[PDB]
């Protein structure tokens, strides 16, 4: 509808000195196209009666100058009109990518990854392509059809008996078709997305694919959804042809009616053989621009409002806190819990934690141990603020742990994730992820302190060398370690190593035990087993969301 | 004269759209000056 | 070059004969107007009017049909070009990353089919109208209808001189499109470890980056668009002034209908000038696509060979390797063992030796570089696809979760879906139906992307399960050891070394902890990518006194 057009004009609204620009040149463009004619017939006759070589030439030749200031007005008008069509899709891609970002972790569990770039993908696109041809065409029409209906003084009472009677015709057709046709096509989009997340899982999990040999099942899905879109392709166009069809006839049967209405006005009105043909081109003209002008105004319109999908998601408020802003110069490292209880907002009223009150201290190393699916994870996470409690509240250091900074937080604790994932780039990048800057000195310190430079220098340019998508070029312990150093090289003061032994070796298992040599950090290790834990300060055993 | 016409009177606009008309060669922008 | 977009439009060839018909019997209808009702000022507004009709049907019915063709083409391209993507090598997909794999297959199709469908039904109209003015203007004057023809060709070689300019251009920016949504699928498929180490501002420069790229392509595009749209009309301008001074050196008097329709066969040919661009803007973009459903696979094609009984014999002659991105590295020298029915080897060693670059060997992924690999006295590629992804299995090391129904992730790859006894038998064997059944759906229960939802071990117990429901003949398992639960290790073991099926199977128990390996018939143990000692557990511990486990 009209009222996403106006935030679609609200983020236009930088681009305005093309926008005039365009308006500009097309007014030079038209007023220099109004006067072709009259050298072109003067030529015509000038040719046809009797000959006169010198005012040939001089017709002619002001033809020619005019062609000129017309064409490349024309030629340079075009242009502007194609450059600000791409400024505005380039705008939009850039908000929607700012705003995804924004979100709460929930939405990414309701919502398919892959469906979010084929939308980021094709609706901007769907959005923003009409620009070039649609705005020229409107606007063109739009000063074109108003010098026809000051030519109403040729026969005055007549050209309202127009107006009166075609209206109402043209409009309700307009919004029956717009009705069906803005939903189609937002048929289409939202079938679209879900084939495009057919080749997404298809092509990111190939390895699994290719080790059950199952491709041909993909491309059977995939060819089954490009049906679904296929059908809905076409009753679209099946639709559009209809209405053009249905318009075509209206037309011709209104002017019809009129040539006949005219005919009966000469026998007694104040009309002539001259007035006649005079009046009948002009009203002709403006119908046909009116005609064309609804038409391009109602598809202007359900262009916008069949990507409804992509403004619903740049102004989604995150179900998150208020930003924090507290951050101190010096940080305890102390954190306890207060009767915390949490369920899942995604699934509720399933609660994941009963209660847990447990406290840490720097420098006594505390072991969390249980089950799968006992809720170790979840603590974890709760501890990096990803997740708000639905009872009790964190403590860090006696502020609750919201009321923190994020970039300032997320510097100060950190974690090693269960199986972590290492993001396409250099060595020394993923390593360094997320660091404003850090010198080559404090990754190689990174690396010799996760055991790290004993295989960093084996790979092709050392530690500049590329790392695949997800890591899919490293082993698992390779990747294990990289990750290790990734939240060393960050000097925590509170870390989190959620299980981060289990793909290393024996010697690396040992080896990496102390981790409170420094003695100055409050460290939590999660393990599935007792065992592994012995030397733990502190043990807590959590059940079903219960510590014993 | 005044030579039928067998082209739209907008070039830019795809001949689907072309909404036929009853005057053809008049219609144009050419009878918009007229005179 | 252009031949290609006439290949792929090529295979109906008749539905688009049918419509050219239809536009030539509704130019024609158009064209026999003033004939019959008189040519100017007219009981006789009938016939036009049934004239008129006629030719708005005969529109309605070609512009269907071509509409539907249309459809029908680009569905079918679509298709293909993804059916050609998944036939190429693993290491294709090491140099192309995902999230470009599928912008070019989403994007880049539905883009040169959108150009096609635009251009192709303007191009006909303009030519058959352009032809029947030219039939028109030869009854008109036969000499200046044949210089006008001489004299037009030379138009055409501007764009032919600018023609490939079109084409780099518009394969950076396809290209550049492709690179950022690499970047925005990286960052959204990856979202808690982007939002855990802050930063998103980042990932947000990062795509700018790319976005910037794009934005200085599309300046140069915008003027190019400018000056073709200068030269078209200053050439469709001169062609007709060149012949109106040729009029006035000949002068006769019936010029002026001549005249007039010249000036129709100029905005004719103007139009058909400015399709070009377009064709040259459409080959460029496609040259990805193109090269996809051409360039030949590096994988030897699959055999035919299906036995209906076999035995996991797999044995290993002085198989070397080296991945394709580091040919001058050797991961594997000379390895050589055998597996037999009914025994358990242990493949143990420190990280990086190369344990999982041999698993994916024997699941056929890559090739060997060296020595030969047979299972039951053939080579892996001998044996058709299907069935010998049937006979051997696998768990891998991280093992996808497609996001559908648990019973459908058990049944993967499965040429039918099995009953649900069958689902229900091997998730109990693998320990599964522990925690299956105390989801709320059951085996319906939705999977998020990659198997978020799940804890630890349940996705080794899923992996386990799905690879055990095809009864398989060979069993690999890289991490099956370390994260299952109590149950779930028990159940292992119990099919591992007492279960009756065990005598029709052959394991390839791939881990560095002792979990699992005291009671394996043999253990290799892999340093450097070769393998260092083999034998039982006690052979192998007496000659190096505590060789492992020292604390
Ligand atoms: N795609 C690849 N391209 C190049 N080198 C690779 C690739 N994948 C793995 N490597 C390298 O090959 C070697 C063997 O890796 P591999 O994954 O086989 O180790 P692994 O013994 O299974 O490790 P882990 O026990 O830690 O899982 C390593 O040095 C690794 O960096
Ligand atoms: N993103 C999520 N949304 C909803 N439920 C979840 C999510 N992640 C985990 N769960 C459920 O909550 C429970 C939390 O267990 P978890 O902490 O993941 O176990 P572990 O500590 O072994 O990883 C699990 O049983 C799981 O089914
Ligand atoms: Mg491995
Ligand atoms: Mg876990």
């Amino acid at each position: 509808n009209k009222v996403l057009m106006w935030r679609l004009l609200k983020l236009s609204r930088p681009d305005l000195p093309l926008l005039v620009a365009a308006f500009f040149f097309l007014v030079l463009a038209v007023l220099g196209e109004t006067l072709i004619p009259h050298y072109s017939g003067r030529v015509i006759d000038i040719l046809g009666g009797d000959f006169d070589p010198h005012a040939f030439a001089s017709a002619i030749f002001f033809m020619c100058l005019f062609s000129f200031g017309s064409s490349l007005s024309a030629g340079c008008r075009g242009g502007c009109f194609t450059y600000t069509m791409s400024r505005i899709n380039l705008r939009i891609r850039e908000q929607l990518f700012s705003s995804l970002l924004r979100q709460d972790l929930g939405f990414f569990q309701e919502t398919k990854t892959g469906e979010l770039n084929s939308r980021l993908s094709s609706d901007t696109t769907l959005m923003s392509n009409w620009l070039p041809l649609n705005a020229n065409v409107l606007l063109r029409s739009l000063v074109k059809v108003v010098g026809l209906y000051g030519f109403m003084l040729s026969i005055s009472p007549r050209l309202t008996l127009l107006s009166l009677l075609h209206m109402p015709f043209t409009i309700a057709a307009e919004k029956v078709y717009n009705t069906r046709h803005q939903e189609v096509l937002r048929e289409i989009q939202d079938a679209v997305a879900r084939a495009g997340q057919v080749v997404r899982e298809a092509v990111g999990g190939l390895q699994t694919v290719r080790s059950f040999g199952a491709e041909e099942h993909e491309v059977c899905r995939y060819k089954e959804a490009l049906e679904q879109c296929r059908q809905l392709y076409w009753r679209r166009d099946l639709e559009r042809a209809l209405y053009l069809l249905v318009r075509r006839v209206l037309h011709l049967g209104v002017q019809m009616l009129m040539l006949s209405c005219g005919l009966q006005q000469m026998q007694d009105g104040e009309l002539t053989q001259g007035s006649l043909l005079s009046f009948m081109i002009y009203q002709e003209s403006v119908g046909s621009y009116v005609q064309t002008l609804v038409y391009i105004y109602g598809d202007m319109l359900s262009n916008v409002g069949a990507a409804e999908k992509v403004f619903s998601y740049m102004d989604r408020q995150p179900n998150l806190p208020s930003p924090g802003t507290l951050a101190p110069t010096t940080l305890q490292g102390v954190v306890k819990f207060q009767d915390v209880s949490f369920a899942y907002p995604n699934r509720p009223d399933r609660p994941v934690l009963k209660g847990l009150t447990f406290t840490l201290r720097p420098g006594e190393v505390t072991a969390l141990v249980g089950p799968n699916g006992s809720g170790k994870s979840t603590v974890a996470a709760l501890l990096q603020n990803l997740y708000q409690p639905t009872g009790g509240q964190v403590l860090l250091d006696e502020k609750p742990i919201s009321q923190y900074e994020h970039c300032y937080l997320h510097s100060q604790v950190v974690s090693v994730g269960q199986e972590p994932v290492l993001f396409s780039g250099s060595v020394r990048n993923n390593i360094a992820y997320g660091l404003q800057s850090c010198e080559d000195d404090k990754v190689m310190a990174a690396a010799q302190a996760a055991h790290a430079d004993d295989f960093i220098q084996e790979m092709e340019h050392g530690i500049y060398t590329d790392v695949g998508e997800k890591g899919s070029q490293l082993a698992a312990g390779q990747k294990q370690r990289l990750a290790i150093a990734r939240a060393l090289v960050r000097d925590p003061r509170v870390l989190i190593l959620d299980e981060a032994t289990s793909a290393l070796d024996v010697q690396c298992e040992q080896a990496l035990q102390d981790w409170n040599s420094r003695g100055d950090r409050t460290v939590l290790v999660i393990a599935h087993r007792l065992q592994t834990v012995q030397r733990a300060h502190q043990i807590l055993v959590l059940q079903e969301g219960k510590l014993q | 004269q005044r030579v039928r016409r067998l082209l739209p009177c907008d070039l830019d606009i795809h001949p689907s759209h072309r909404l036929l008309t009853l005057m053809n060669n008049c219609v144009c922008d050419g009878a918009v000056w007229n005179a | 070059p252009v031949r290609r977009l006439l290949g792929c439009l090529g295979s109906e060839t008749r539905r688009l004969s049918l419509f050219l018909v239809l536009v030539v019997l509704s130019s024609l209808g158009e064209m026999a107007i003033p004939f019959f009702t008189g040519r100017l000022t007219d009981r006789n507004l009938t016939l036009m009017s049934i004239l008129t009709i006629a030719s708005a049907v005969l529109e309605f019915v070609g512009d269907g049909i071509y509409n539907n063709t249309m459809g029908h083409v680009h569905s079918h391209l679509q298709g293909e070009v993804f059916g050609a993507v998944l036939r190429q090598e693993t290491e294709f997909f090491q140099q192309n990353q995902t999230g470009n794999i599928m912008s070019r297959v989403t994007e880049d199709t539905s883009t040169l089919s959108d150009s096609l469908s635009e251009n192709l039904s303007l191009f006909l109209w303009y030519l058959v109208r352009g032809l029947c003015l030219l039939g028109i203007m030869l009854w008109g004057s036969v000499s200046l209808t044949m210089v006008t023809l001489i004299t037009l060709p030379l138009l055409f070689l501007l764009p032919k001189k600018v023609g490939k300019w079109y084409q780099l251009l518009e394969v950076q920016v396809r290209e550049s499109l492709a690179k950022s949504s690499q970047v925005a699928i990286e960052a959204l498929s990856a979202m808690p470890t982007v939002r855990s180490f802050a930063n998103e501002e980042g990932e947000a420069q990062k795509f700018r980056e790319k976005l910037q790229e794009i934005k200085t392509l599309n300046q140069k595009e915008a003027v190019a668009y400018a000056v073709n749209s200068w030269t078209t009309s200053i050439s469709g301008m001169l062609l007709k002034v060149g012949i109106l001074y040729i009029g006035g050196q000949l002068v006769s008097g019936n010029l002026v209908t001549f005249v007039l329709y010249q000036m129709q066969f100029t905005q004719a040919v103007e139009v058909l000038l400015s399709i070009y661009p377009r064709v040259q803007k459409a080959v460029g973009s496609s040259e990805k696509i193109f090269e996809y459903l051409d360039r030949t696979p590096r994988c030897p094609p699959s055999g035919l060979l299906t036995p209906l009984h076999l035995e996991g014999l797999v044995q290993f002659q002085d198989v070397s390797f080296a991945y394709p991105n580091r040919p001058d590295v050797l991961v594997l020298q000379g390895l050589t063992f055998t597996l037999r029915p009914g025994e358990v080897t242990a493949l143990v060693g420190p990280n990086g030796s190369g344990k999982s670059t041999v698993a994916a060997l024997l699941q056929n992924l890559y090739q060997p570089t060296g020595g030969q690999l047979l299972l039951d006295g053939k080579p892996l590629p001998q044996y058709e696809h299907r069935y010998l992804h049937r006979q051997v299995a696998a768990v891998g090391q991280e093992p996808q979760v497609f996001g559908r129904s648990l019973q459908e992730n058990i049944a993967y790859g499965l040429t039918q879906k099995p009953t649900m006894e069958e689902i229900t038998a091997a998730a109990v064997k693998s320990g599964a139906h522990s925690f299956i059944s105390g989801l709320p759906q059951g085996y319906d229960t939705e999977v998020d992307e990659a198997g978020s939802q799940l804890s630890g071990g349940q996705r080794q117990a899923v992996a386990l399960a799905r690879a055990l429901i095809r009864k398989p003949c060979v069993l690999i398992l890289d991490d099956a050891t370390s994260a299952l639960d109590a149950n779930s290790q028990l159940q292992v073991e119990q099919l591992l070394y007492e279960s009756p099926e065990r005598y029709s199977r052959s394991v390839l128990l791939i881990t560095q902890h002792l979990s699992l390996v005291e009671q394996a018939d043999h253990i290799l143990f892999l340093e450097g990518g070769a393998i260092r000692e083999g034998g039982t557990h006690q052979q192998l511990m007496e000659k190096k006194g505590c060789y492992w486990a020292m604390v």
